[PDB]
């Protein structure tokens, strides 16, 4: 059933599952018209196909034109979400087709349940987890490829970067959704955090800086300061 | 006019014709149901004073043979029986008819209730729904699963309602997953309407008496498909004119009939919300709506 603090150390088993998160798919800015109306303009958007275990994203760029002539864009959007996974699974040799697909928010059960009617092995979750997948936009070389496509485009990364050979997935999907957490709650601290000593840099085959061991630790923390320090602003604590 | 005589009535029990019923006293000299419309199936009904638990009952045609009822003490229950000598059921049922030991079908003149309930329904329907070739007539009890019920345990005492499931692949085509999702036409006409009912007059006969079973045994399997087959007209945007028209009085007349204290038990509020509110259909059931707002208003 769902996915939750009891069944959470099931994302680093062997089985091969896929969180989905489709929040940044159906992207726009809200402006007035001439005539003092509201319109919306899209954005590039992407889905965020994400294995826990592993790090590999499937970064599936969604290119605007794919809402032209189109109604009801927010549902719309969820099936498109759906249509693109379903492919994604069809794409994989079959030993590499997902046991389980996690998704981020209920909406997509129905739609994504209705493309994989074909895998009726192939068991779709939700999860009570409150994932900071939003925030993959506010990874510097992941917006700069979604803004800069001019047509659909799959673009695959490894978002752990190489921490894998030092730690766990575990540890690796915990210290994602905390840099995640940080900079959903705010942006601004959490990019100075990460860039504030220039020589740490991030490779050119990478998305977070070349941090040693140590310096990990000393960022987790910075990370967690951010987020209690928001929390207390927020509420004036 | 034709007559169902029974044998006995050994226990006492609540005897069910169509939408009446009595109560007969243990070894009370009751002898039969007279005076039953010819026209109509008919379903005679049975739940005992001291076992309440399994109301049970036999769907029938007079016009297909002479039926009697008569308890079995082994097997328990009041069983339905053909009797193929026609001069000893005539015989019988005039020396009963004779000593007046028979309840007559009471039907008002005016009231159509009835036929409004069975239109569609037709006995052979019923026998393939309910399948017991050696027999002319239909057992339906409160405990039998359906054909479906049974895929999520004996096949023999099965309702073979026609499976209906929104999230298969009978019910969306490949390539229109959204468009057959959101709107159900292509599920209702092409594969149920032409496919497999090949007319909304069997489909309105299959609905209708899984309402019918739902309502006298209780029978849970078929209030499922009573609103499965509602849902799947609701949520199509494209349904012929004479259907809507149609389920409207279907319908009206159901929720007329179900008794009030049932309601909370028989009636799926999301169905029904979806069916009168959100749905394609929503404005093209003001009978229905009119009367489920009028007695129902709690469940929406
Ligand atoms: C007017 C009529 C005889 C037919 C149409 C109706 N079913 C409706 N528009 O819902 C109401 C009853």
């Amino acid at each position: 059933g769902a996915m939750n603090s009891s069944n959470y150390a099931e994302l680093f088993n062997n089985d091969i599952k896929l969180f989905v998160d489709d929040t940044n798919v159906y992207r726009v800015t809200v402006h007035k018209t001439f005539e003092g109306n509201v319109a919306t303009k899209a954005i590039n958007g992407c889905i965020f196909t994400l294995n826990p275990k592993t790090g590999h994203l499937f970064l599936k760029i969604i290119h605007t034109s794919v809402w032209a002539g189109q109604k009801r864009l927010s549902q719309l959007a969820k099936w498109k979400t759906a249509e693109e996974v379903s492919a994604l699974v069809r794409s994989l040799p079959k030993e590499e087709q997902p046991k389980q697909i996690i998704v981020t928010r209920k909406a997509m059960l129905d739609p994504l349940e209705v493309h994989m009617l074909d895998f009726p092995n192939i068991a779709i979750r939700p999860t009570e987890l409150r994932l900071p997948f939003s925030a993959a936009m506010s990874i510097d070389k992941l917006s700069d490829v979604v803004m800069k496509a001019t047509e659909p485009q799959m673009v695959l990364f490894n978002i752990y970067d190489d921490w894998l050979d030092r730690i766990s997935s575990y540890t690796a999907f915990s210290r994602l959704t905390l840099l995640l957490r940080a900079l959903k709650t705010n942006e601004e601290s959490a990019k100075m955090i990460l860039l504030s000593d220039p020589t740490i840099t991030i490779k050119s085959y990478h998305l977070w800086p070349s941090f040693t061991d140590e310096q990990w630790i000393t960022i987790e923390s910075q990370m967690r300061d951010l987020i209690l320090t928001e929390y207390g602003r927020k509420y004036n604590v | 006019m034709n007559t169902v005589p029974f044998t006995s009535a050994p226990i006492e029990v609540t005897i069910g014709i169509d939408q009446y019923s009595f109560n007969v006293k243990e070894n009370q000299p009751f002898h039969g149901i007279k005076d039953i419309p010819i026209g109509h199936v008919h379903v005679i009904h049975f739940q005992h004073a001291d076992n309440s638990s399994m109301r049970y009952g036999y769907w029938f045609d007079c016009r297909m043979g002479n039926f009697y009822i008569q308890y079995d003490p082994k097997d328990g229950l009041y069983k339905m029986m053909e009797e193929r000598d026609g001069a000893k059921f005539e015989n019988i049922v005039h020396n009963f008819k004779e000593r007046q030991m028979m309840v007559s079908y009471p039907k008002i003149d005016e009231d159509d209730t009835w036929y409004n309930l069975t239109e569609f329904v037709q006995m052979d329907k019923i026998r393939k729904i309910v399948r017991k070739d050696e027999n002319q007539f239909s057992y339906v009890d409160s405990s039998m699963t359906t054909v479906q019920e049974n895929e999520l345990s004996d096949p023999a005492h099965s309702l073979n309602y026609t499976v209906i499931n929104f999230k298969s692949r009978e019910a969306i085509r490949p390539g229109h997953e959204m468009e057959d999702f959101l709107d159900k036409s292509y599920y209702l006409n092409t594969v149920m309407l032409q496919g497999i009912f090949k007319n909304s007059s069997n489909y309105f006969g299959e609905l209708q008496f899984a309402f019918l079973n739902a309502m006298f045994f209780g029978n849970y399997g078929s209030s499922l498909q009573w609103h499965a087959m509602i849902e799947l007209i609701c949520s199509s945007a494209t349904v012929p004119k004479h259907m809507l028209d149609k389920l409207d009085e279907i319908l009206y007349y159901q929720i007329k009939t179900l008794p009030e204290q049932y309601s909370d038990i028989l009636l799926n509020e999301r169905v029904w919300n979806i069916c009168l509110y959100s749905s394609f259909q929503k404005n093209s059931l003001h009978n229905t709506e009119k009367i489920m707002e009028n007695k129902y208003p709690e469940l929406l």
